[PDB]
RNA sequence: GAAACUGCGAAUGGCUCAUUAAAUCAGUUAUAGUUUGUUUGAUGGUACGUGCUACUCGGAUAACCGUAGUAAUUCUAGAGCU
RNA sequence: UGAUUCAUGAUAACUCGACGGAUCGCACGGCCUUCGUGCCGGCGACGCAUCAUUCAAAUUUCUGCCCUAUCAACUUUCGAUGGUAGGAUAGGGGCCUACCAUGGUGGUGACGGGUGACGGAGAAUUAGGGUUCGAUUCCGGAGAGGGAGCCUGAGAAACGGCUAC
């Protein structure tokens, strides 16, 4: 082409917004933003689909011009604004938060919270360097940039984030014995404790995460996001507590949740 | 050899037919914006002086400043100069055009003439706002360029 | 003798309506017609005015005897004006409509001053 | 509020498969060898004053009025405003 | 950082500097210093500049494609393969220039010809192994009667833009 594409037709999107393939010939295009299109959630997706306060993309186009959705600690009024992994997306209207977060099969959830954690978010950082005139700054994933933070933090740590006063407030040094959310791959969703880490020079380094039950995996170092110090977690998992599991198991659970219905 | 008048000094002009020869021979041989007596033109302009500047043709193509010739030369105009007025064109774009000279002769059909000798609280709100706005950049960069200083 | 049913409901703060889905059980009825219907949702949701009542959508299944379709109150009718679609608003009789003349519509306008 | 000046867009989509045989292309790499409107986040002093803390406000152009040329068309000229 | 004379700092200067707000909304509502739209000071709309991000491209590594030898040599003066210095580009590079060397590919099929040949995801048939198809709605590319050259613009060698034949 001659420049940007501003489509996307359907087919194209990605897999885990569960869109249906005859609803139309086209899907949302994200805009750009803090996310990277691929491993984000547009707000339309998120009112029409999944919470179904709206029934069409001009309703869902009304709502954010009552200015009722607030995404991060500010009010986001695009369509297709990116929206992406531990975000908080909060309406003061009906009194709602919620984070995003995987299931185990690798698809975004609205994770309902309180107040108190919608206070804060994690980020990991992609790298430490000095900028202008020297001064420390940091590249979070989010596309956020800290100036002046500790100078323990170095690159793939992750960091407490506080949206009111917008500096660090805690950190997490990345490293083996702490609890991981996956955030990509066919292993999304699943968390587990860094076991190993083994690199290999020149090349991706790969995390050796095994869930609470046993079970053991793996995945490369861009796909995994320290939640909590040690095995607890300082955020809220999901409906399912990171543990995946074989397509047997959840044939059971339901003639199990069958034979008592 | 139709010539359209006006003036700036007033501001009204008029349209006259004329088709003598020996009144216009100081009139064919020269070009735009450079003085002409006005005796030749007739007894009723006496003291009148005009600027000749302007005039299109049998076949409506403007003469043009700058161009010395009573030709039709055919110029790449861009859209805002003289001679080319698109509307719609979509700015960038450029034509070829057909242009008559400047040169006043005998092929011209309009000729146009001038005549030279007739014979608050909002930017103080507003500016005061960037101020203390600028002042606090500097009072922002202290307040974390020093705690970051005793680490 | 008919039943109305509602499921899938949920009220929104955001557009200001309730939401749900309808079906309605007409034995012996061919089917339940929307104004005929339109009264008796007002008369189940108390709603005090007639006209922020908007249903659509109605399927009247196989065999006979029963119908779905979806229904929307709204509980201001500044609200239900904001918040609709023109045509549904046509409707419940809020508005009325034109039509157009492809020609001329701006091509030589383009052209013109 | 129409027109109009200004800003942005019209480089996406739609159509087709003529040329094209490691070429396009696919999986897989690289950019420490580059540009990147936009988004999101951060950031921003000094212009002259002999840096001893800011030093004053320009005409002219559309829409419009009006004279016109050319058979000619979002062809085109000149004057009066803002 | 796997790896940088890296990030970044200091210094000496150099530029006829792109820059560093003479812009626009509602809402009012604390209090006089001359009680003077009076000193304030808010939230915002647009805009300029650096870094990061995002939406992208541009090049780019390895491997992989049908039939044909009644196609065994092809490329190299005038770029063919490399070297050094430049020029140009957004940037690497014979991309182009000057000088220098004589290289580069080939029975593991170069070069050349055919294709009623865009490539893939796929399709028909299928015991297995296969054979044949793939213009077409997804992805990548290319073109707008045939060639070529451009303007604007962040982005086009654009054709529902221009210029020439
Ligand atoms: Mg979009
Ligand atoms: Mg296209
Ligand atoms: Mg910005
Ligand atoms: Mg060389
Ligand atoms: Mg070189
Ligand atoms: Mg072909
Ligand atoms: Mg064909
Ligand atoms: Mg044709
Ligand atoms: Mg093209
Ligand atoms: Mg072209
Ligand atoms: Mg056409």
């Amino acid at each position: 082409a001659r420049g940007l594409k501003k489509h996307l037709k359907r087919l194209n999107a990605p897999s885990h917004w569960m869109l249906d393939k005859l609803g139309g010939a086209f899907a949302p295009k994200p805009s750009s933003g803090p996310h990277k299109a691929r491993e984000c959630l547009p707000l339309i997706l998120i009112l029409r689909n999944r919470l179904k306060y709206a029934l069409t993309y001009r309703e869902v186009q009304s709502i954010l011009m009552q200015r009722h959705i607030m995404v991060d600690g500010k009010v986001r009024t695009d369509k297709t604004y990116p929206a992406g992994f531990m975000d908080i997306i909060s309406i003061p209207k009906t009194g709602e938060n919620y984070r995003l977060l995987y299931d185990t099969k690798g698809r975004f959830r609205l994770h309902s919270v309180r107040d108190e954690d919608a206070k804060f978010k994690l980020c990991k950082v992609r790298s430490v360097q000095f900028g202008q005139k020297g001064i420390p700054y940091l590249n979070t994933y989010d596309g956020r940039t800290i100036r002046y933070p500790d100078p323990l933090i170095k690159a793939n740590d992750t960091i407490k984030l506080d949206l009111e006063t917008n500096k660090i407030v805690d950190f997490i040094k990345f490293d083996v014995g702490n609890v991981v959310m996956v955030t990509g791959g066919r292993n999304t969703g699943r968390v587990g404790v860094i076991k190993n880490r083994e690199k290999h020079k020149g090349t991706f380094e790969t995390i050796h995460v095994e869930d609470a039950q046993g079970h053991q995996f793996a995945t490369r170092l861009g796909n995994v996001f320290t939640i909590g110090k040690g095995t607890k977690p300082w955020v809220s998992l999901p409906k399912g507590k990171g543990i995946k599991l074989t397509i047997i198991e959840e044939q059971r659970k339901r003639d199990a949740a069958a034979q008592a219905a | 050899m139709k010539l359209n008048i006006a003036n700036p000094t007033t501001g009204c002009q008029k349209k006259v037919e004329i088709d003598d020869d020996m009144k216009l021979r100081n009139l064919y041989d020269k070009r735009i914006s450079q003085e002409v007596v006005g005796d030749l033109l007739g007894e009723e302009f006496e003291g009148y002086i005009f600027k000749i500047m302007g005039g299109c043709d049998k076949q409506g193509f403007p003469m043009k400043q700058g161009v010395l010739t009573p030709g039709r030369v055919r110029l790449l105009l861009h859209r805002g100069t003289s001679c080319f007025r698109g509307h719609g064109r979509r700015v960038g774009e450029r034509r070829r055009k057909s242009v008559r000279g400047c040169i006043v002769s005998q092929d011209l059909s309009v000729i146009n003439l001038v005549i030279v000798k007739k014979g608050t609280p909002l930017t103080l709100q507003r500016k005061r706002a960037r101020i203390a706005d600028k002042k606090k950049r500097i009072a922002k960069k202290k307040s974390e360029a020093a705690e970051y200083q005793k680490l | 003798a008919v039943t109305l049913r509602t499921r899938k409901f949920m009220t929104n703060r955001l557009l200001s309506r309730k939401q749900f889905v309808l079906e309605v059980i007409h034995p012996g009825r061919a089917n339940v017609s929307k104004a005929d219907l339109k009264e008796r949702l007002a008369k189940i949701y108390e709603v005090k005015d007639s006209n922020c009542i908007f249903v659509f959508k109605f399927r009247t299944h196989f065999g006979g005897g029963k119908s779905t379709g979806f229904g929307l109150i709204y509980d201001n009718l500044e609200a239900a004006k904001k918040f609709e679609p023109k045509y549904r608003l046509i409707r419940n009789g809020l508005a009325t409509k034109v039509e157009k003349s492809r020609k001329q519509i701006k091509e030589r306008k383009n052209r013109t001053k």
